[PDB]
């Protein structure tokens, strides 16, 4: 499901 | 050698990552744990040395050793990383260690938490008797 933002 | 043998040890890796209900001052969004065990509880310090969670740059002091068990990271966060672990061996042959990029990811506001496990298996061909007898403790 859905996830939150990464670092990136 | 008329003999050879391989001994194989289990891990587990996972982490647990919950939505906080107010975030913190600096905006972090989440409470996480990320560790690395065996199963059933069973005594792995008998062949590992330490374990190294390499947290994302962000975080201050990213590097976190944990020489002794529970070999786990608590922390305050806004956003998933990859978080490569090593696991390093009470053994001065190789393997010195070994490596598992583990994915920590978070879920979403009004979502469940996110309870993740990941199950490891170590095979150690032809060990040192030392090693090895700390290997079959485990």
């Amino acid at each position: 499901t859905k996830q939150t933002a990464r670092k990136s | 050698m008329a003999s050879s043998c391989a001994v194989q040890v289990k891990l587990e890796l996972g982490h647990r990552a919950q939505v906080r209900k107010k975030p913190t001052v600096e905006g972090f969004t989440h409470d996480w744990m990320v560790f690395v065990r065996g199963p059933e509880h069973s005594n792995i310090q008998h062949f590992v040395e330490k374990v190294v969670f390499h947290l994302h740059e962000s975080f201050p002091r990213p590097k976190r050793v944990c020489k002794d068990p529970p070999y786990k990271v608590e922390e305050s966060g806004y956003a998933g990383f990859i978080l490569p672990i090593e696991v390093y061996f009470k053994n001065k042959e190789e393997p010195r260690k070994v490596r598992f990029d583990y994915d920590l990811f978070l879920h979403l506001e009004g979502h469940p938490p996110v309870n993740h496990l990941r199950c490891e298996k170590l095979t150690f061909n032809n060990p040192t008797e030392d090693f090895r007898r700390k290997l079959l403790k485990a």
